């Protein structure tokens, strides 16, 4: 019957294509770890797939995956248990050390390119022809962390130009230097911008870019990382609202 | 409440952006069209420009004019009167050759010639838009995986339409071009053939179909739930994994005990969708060529 | 075992219930309390269908049923062979699922990041919960609830369309149908775009997302970009089974005679409903 033929060769096809696909989603974060970072005994029935390579653009050279993988950056942890599966506790400050849901990956220290090879994000005052065109314009608006004091005020917004979108807030400190707040973690209200994840005293902490009109994925990690641990490590300083 | 990255809570905007060259004709872009505030709040607010070459304009008017085809016998159906044509619309039908016509072209007009006509320019349509999904890639060097993927919707609108009518020898098995006449057509379809719930590849192309759901919901949760992170710069995030691509894998190691990569998950992502209608295909190809009466077949068959 | 980087992110915390308690690991599943929950939910759910298919007298996975009070029961509780295991086993399912959804918000507070994923799936919860808890409940009777079997399920689902006619007529499933085509149809399209550009034509560089942007402005003239279609996905999935769920709770409750009926409000109204010609007239 040829019915009987199709459904079961489909079968055969998809059994064959569902560990394509497992294959293919391996080519990072693999081979499996034990807890001290050396190779796990039992690594599943799939195997590594062959490598391949993509050539970046820019002159930016190629990623070949799988390969050998490493942290490239201290793991400031330690095990609380004598066995396999417990938690890990921070053996500093867990934002600073950047661990945790504070964690940051060790991104190239470049700036992301667009498609002519110039800065994806640039700060919107050096972004020829940008402007706010709806929604409340935060330039100007106080922030606000969750202890409910002032952290400083906004000074601009860095915008992706090839997508024409904000992607983070520019913040400038008592001291007069600046950070850069992800824009998915503020909450612009008619009077100031409201940051939940962080205490007033924790901005100053925020990861600082080296130069001031461009970001590098490194420091884009660091920033977004050091944002979103505030949401576990600031909760004590956390005012009810 | 946080934000929730939804919609967007300032809009920002430049320069139209023009786009990239590569190796496409830019004689046949039009310019930029209006921006829209409205669509600004949940994607782009640019609209334009398009390209459109001689491909292009072949498919747009062969479109139009298979929507005149349909238009013009609704209309007529209508009996000319613009009140009756609004309040009938969901009710007029386009309906093929009956079975005494077998495959030919003989039929009058009214009574089969204007659906020959009007799959005519549906055919013509539909092709030279395929041709337009490889070729504009081609110009920008990018992959071939939207033709590739387009061409499993096509596979399924090609048995409904034009393989299987030819395979059972008439033009009378093809569907009517109607909104109620159509539905009423896929209804019919399952109760002569023993209920399509007995045909094991409608059962897949449903597990698909519900799994594009299952899979673009956690997905599109996956990228905005990260995107605090830059997650949805899949590109780079491919090029150079950020704690955005970490997160998300482990967000379902976590919960599922297993997870993708960043260019992975649009591998899962490409095959969900696409073998909706591969294996939707076969299940109707299958249909009354080869099997008359899937509950029959069930019980023979496992 | 671990990722390779994955242990800078198993720290302590962001736990709801219990503290340090189930603040854990086995293998690759975090645990917390909403994983115990579930697993108790799961294993007692488990448990009682395997008990049902005792009282059935198969094993067969292909026959095993479990299928609801019979409608003389009303909303009130049935025996265990006749009804009483569905009962019960809804309420495991339905604890196994929201604990699972609580875990994975668990999984969210451990990882910094936001709960769109634990809020997609409670939609998912929400389309079970109306053809098991909402539908029959506003119905008067646990019968009209859909039995637990591979195919039995099925021929629920035909027996309950054909009680309305064609069902395709509901115009809730409709809208339904569309975002479930729709949403395959992105999908498609998403995949294909991503895999294009960080695949080109053989020896090429990577394209970038303003690649992708021109690919579509080309091809149809608009481009929603890579947050845009994210949130897309998002919505039409979403709002597929927000009108799923639409669809069924409306019917045998608001509607509940032949829905191709339900479109002749329109061709009645009064301006046309007495022109003669076309189909209606
Ligand atoms: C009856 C049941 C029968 C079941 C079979 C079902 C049908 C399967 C169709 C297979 C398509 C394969 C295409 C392919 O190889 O992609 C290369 C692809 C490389 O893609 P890439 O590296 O991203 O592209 C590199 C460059 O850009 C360069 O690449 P590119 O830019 O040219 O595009 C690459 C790729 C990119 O796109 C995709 O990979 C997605 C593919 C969607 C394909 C849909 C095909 C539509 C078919 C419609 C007709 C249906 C008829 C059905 C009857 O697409 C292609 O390879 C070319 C496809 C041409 C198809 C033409 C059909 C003409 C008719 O690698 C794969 O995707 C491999 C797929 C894995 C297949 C699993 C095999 C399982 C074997 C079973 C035995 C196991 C035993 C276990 C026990
Ligand atoms: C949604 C509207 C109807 C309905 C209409 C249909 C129709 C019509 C069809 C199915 C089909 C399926 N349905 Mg149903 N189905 C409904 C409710 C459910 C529920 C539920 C708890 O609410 C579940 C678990 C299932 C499960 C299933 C699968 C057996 C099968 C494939 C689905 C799939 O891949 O989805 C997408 C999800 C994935 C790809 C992820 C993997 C999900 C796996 C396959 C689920 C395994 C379920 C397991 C066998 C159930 C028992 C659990 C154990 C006790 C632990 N259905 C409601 C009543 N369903 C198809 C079939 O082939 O049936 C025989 C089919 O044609
Ligand atoms: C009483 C009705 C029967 C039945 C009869 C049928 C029939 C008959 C068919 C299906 C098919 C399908 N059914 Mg069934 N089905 C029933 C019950 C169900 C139930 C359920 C919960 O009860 C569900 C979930 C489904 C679900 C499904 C899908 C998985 C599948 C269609 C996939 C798809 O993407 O198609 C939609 C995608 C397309 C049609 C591709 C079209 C592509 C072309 C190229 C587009 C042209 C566009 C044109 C130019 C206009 C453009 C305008 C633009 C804006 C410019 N059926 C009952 C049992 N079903 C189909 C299938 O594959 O079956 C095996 C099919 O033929
Ligand atoms: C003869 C049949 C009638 C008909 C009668 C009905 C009826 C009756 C119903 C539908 C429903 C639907 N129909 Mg209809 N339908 C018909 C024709 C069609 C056609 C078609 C092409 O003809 C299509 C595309 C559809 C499409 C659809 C969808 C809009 C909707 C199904 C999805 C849903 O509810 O998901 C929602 C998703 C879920 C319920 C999944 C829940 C999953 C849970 C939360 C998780 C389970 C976990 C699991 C146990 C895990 C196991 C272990 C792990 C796998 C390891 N119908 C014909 C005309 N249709 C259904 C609907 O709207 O339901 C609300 C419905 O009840
Ligand atoms: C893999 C399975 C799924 C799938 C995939 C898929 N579809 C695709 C593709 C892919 C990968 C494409 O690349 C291609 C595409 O271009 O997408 C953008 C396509 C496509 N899928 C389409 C539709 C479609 N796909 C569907 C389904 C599916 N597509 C599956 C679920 C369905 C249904 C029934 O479920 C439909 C209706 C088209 C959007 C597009 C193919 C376009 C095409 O062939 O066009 C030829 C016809 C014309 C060119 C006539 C156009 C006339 C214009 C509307 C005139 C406009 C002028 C002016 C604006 C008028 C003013 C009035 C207006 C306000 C109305
Ligand atoms: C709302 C949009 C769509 C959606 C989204 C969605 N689903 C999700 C999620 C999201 C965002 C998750 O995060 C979660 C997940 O972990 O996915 C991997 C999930 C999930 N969606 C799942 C399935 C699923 N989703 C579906 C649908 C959809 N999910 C929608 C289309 C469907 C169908 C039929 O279309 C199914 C079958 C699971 C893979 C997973 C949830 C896993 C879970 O809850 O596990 C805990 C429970 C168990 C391990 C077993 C419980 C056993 C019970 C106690 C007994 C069995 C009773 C059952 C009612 C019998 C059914 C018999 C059938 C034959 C009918
Ligand atoms: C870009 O980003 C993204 C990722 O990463 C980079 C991702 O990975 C994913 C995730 C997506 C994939 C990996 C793609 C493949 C997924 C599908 C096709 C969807 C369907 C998935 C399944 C059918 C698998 C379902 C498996 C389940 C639900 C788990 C079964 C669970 C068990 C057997 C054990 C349960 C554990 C418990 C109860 C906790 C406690 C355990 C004890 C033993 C105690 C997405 C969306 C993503 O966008
Ligand atoms: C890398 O990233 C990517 C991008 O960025 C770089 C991209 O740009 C894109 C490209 C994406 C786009 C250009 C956007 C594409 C848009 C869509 C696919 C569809 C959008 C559609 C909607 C938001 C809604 C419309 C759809 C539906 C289903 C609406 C509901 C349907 C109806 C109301 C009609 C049917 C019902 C009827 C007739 C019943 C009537 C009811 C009553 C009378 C009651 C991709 C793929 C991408 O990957
Ligand atoms: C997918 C199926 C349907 C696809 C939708 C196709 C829609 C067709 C849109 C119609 C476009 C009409 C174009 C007219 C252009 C014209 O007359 O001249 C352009 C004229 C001047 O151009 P120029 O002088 O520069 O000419 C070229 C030059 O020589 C080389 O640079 O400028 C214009 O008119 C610009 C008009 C704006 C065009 C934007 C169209 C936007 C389209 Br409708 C978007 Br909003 C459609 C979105 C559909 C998405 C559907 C996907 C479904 C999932
Ligand atoms: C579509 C059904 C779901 C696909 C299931 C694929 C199985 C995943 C295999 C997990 C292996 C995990 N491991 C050991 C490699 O880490
Ligand atoms: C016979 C093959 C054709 C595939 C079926 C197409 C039917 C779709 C319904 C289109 C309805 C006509 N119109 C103008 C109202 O859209
Ligand atoms: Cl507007």
């Amino acid at each position: 019957d040829l019915a009987s033929l199709a459904i079961y060769s489909f079968w055969i096809f998809l059994a064959g294509l569902i560990y394509y696909l497992q294959t293919e989603n391996m080519r990072e974060g693999y081979p499996l770890e034990n807890e001290d970072g050396t190779p796990a005994a039992n690594q599943g029935p799939f195997p590594l797939p062959k490598p391949k390579t993509f050539i970046l653009p820019h002159g930016r050279g190629t990623l070949t995956v799988p390969g050998p993988e490493s942290e490239d950056r201290p793991i400031a942890l330690a095990r609380t248990a004598v066995s396999e599966g417990f938690p890990h506790a921070p053996t500093g400050d867990p934002m600073k050390d950047g661990v945790g849901p504070a964690s940051w990956v060790a991104r190239r220290d470049l700036p992301e390119l667009d498609g002519h090879g110039h800065n994806k994000i640039k700060p919107m005052k050096a972004a020829a022809g940008f402007h706010v065109s709806a929604g409340k314009n935060p330039i100007g608006l106080p922030v606000r962390g969750c202890d409910l004091e002032i952290a400083g005020k906004v000074v601009d917004i860095w915008v992706d130009i090839p997508e024409q979108m904000a992607r983070f807030l520019e913040v400038e400190l008592k001291d007069g230097s600046t950070r850069l707040l992800p824009m998915q973690m503020v909450k612009v209200q008619s009077n100031r911008v409201h940051v939940n994840a962080l205490s007033s005293d924790l901005f100053a902490g925020i990861p600082t870019i080296k130069s001031p009109t461009e970001v590098t994925l490194l420091e884009e990690d660091k920033i977004c990382g050091y944002v979103a641990g505030g949401l576990m490590y600031a909760a004590p300083k956390r005012k009810s609202v | 409440a946080e934000y929730q990255n939804i919609f967007s809570q300032v809009q920002v905007r430049g320069p139209a952006d023009l786009g990239m060259t590569e190796d496409v004709n830019l004689a046949n872009r039009s310019g930029v069209g209006p921006f829209s505030t409205l669509l600004g709040w949940f994607g782009n607010a640019q609209l334009g420009p398009i390209y459109l070459g001689s491909l292009g304009v072949l498919s747009l008017f062969s479109g139009l004019m298979w929507f005149f085809t349909i238009g013009i016998w609704f209309w007529y159906q209508a009996g000319w009167n613009p009140a009756v044509f609004l309040r009938d619309l969901f009710f007029f039908s386009l309906e093929p050759p009956a079975p005494e016509y077998g495959l030919s072209f003989a039929a009058p007009l009214k009574e089969g010639g204007l659906w020959l006509i009007a799959s005519f320019f549906m055919f013509v349509a539909v092709w030279s838009w395929w041709g337009r999904t490889y070729l504009r890639a081609q110009a920008l060097g990018m992959g071939k995986h939207t033709a590739w993927a387009f061409l499993s919707a096509i596979w399924l609108w090609m048995v409904l339409g034009f393989i299987r009518p030819i395979l059972m020898g008439s033009w009378s098995e093809a569907v009517p071009y109607g909104i109620f006449s159509h539905l009423d057509w896929t209804n019919n379809f399952s109760l002569v053939h023993g209920n399509l719930f007995y045909n094991p590849f409608h059962g897949l192309s449903i597990a698909f179909l519900y799994g594009s759901a299952l899979l673009f919901a956690m997905h599109g949760a996956t990228i905005l739930a990260v995107s605090r992170f830059g997650g949805e710069r899949e590109l780079e995030q491919i090029a150079d994994r950020g704690t955005a691509a970490e997160r998300a894998a482990l967000f379902w190691r976590w919960t599922m005990g297993f997870n993708a990569t960043m260019e992975g998950i649009h591998r899962w992502a490409i095959w969900m969708a696409v073998l909706v209608t591969l294996t939707g295909g076969i299940g109707i190809l299958l249909s009354g060529t080869v099997v008359d009466n899937w509950y029959v077949w069930g019980q023979n068959h496992g | 075992a671990l990722l390779s980087f994955e242990r800078k992110y198993r720290v302590p915390g962001g736990t709801l219930v219990g503290g340090n308690l189930f603040d854990f690991w086995v293998g690759p599943f975090y645990v917390g309390f909403f994983g115990v929950a579930t697993f108790f939910f799961a294993a007692l759910g488990i448990i009682l269908i395997a008990w049902s298919a005792v009282l059935q007298g198969t094993w067969n996975p292909q026959l095993i049923s479990v299928y609801p009070p019979a409608l003389e029961y009303g909303l009130g509780g049935a025996p265990l062979a006749k009804g009483g295991l569905w009962q019960i086993i809804t309420i495991c399912a339905t604890g196994a699922f929201v604990s699972w959804a609580l875990r994975e918000v668990e999984i969210c507070r451990k990882l910094g990041i936001g709960y769109h994923i634990p809020f997609a799936f409670a939609f998912a919860i929400l389309a079970y919960l109306t053809l098991v808890l909402f539908r029959p409940v506003m119905m008067g009777a646990w019968g009209y609830a859909f039995p637990y079997g591979i195919w039995t399920h099925l021929d629920w689902v035909s027996n309950t369309g054909y009680t309305y006619g064609n069902f395709h007529y509901n115009p809730a499933h409709m809208i339904a149908i569309s975002f479930f085509f729709t949403n395959a149809l992105a999908l498609a399209l998403h995949g294909a775009l991503v895999l294009s550009a960080a695949n080109p034509e053989k020896g090429k560089e990577m394209r970038t997302p303003d690649h992708e942007d021109t690919f579509f402005r080309d091809l149809v003239g608009y481009s929603i970009g890579t947050l845009g279609i994210h949130r897309l996905g998002l919505l039409l999935s979403l709002s597929a089974v927000f009108f799923s769920a639409l669809c069924m709770i409306i019917t045998g409750t608001i509607w509940f005679d032949q829905w191709v009926d339900w479109w002749q409000w329109w061709v009645k109204l009064p301006w046309w409903a007495n022109i003669p010609g076309g189909i209606n007239g």
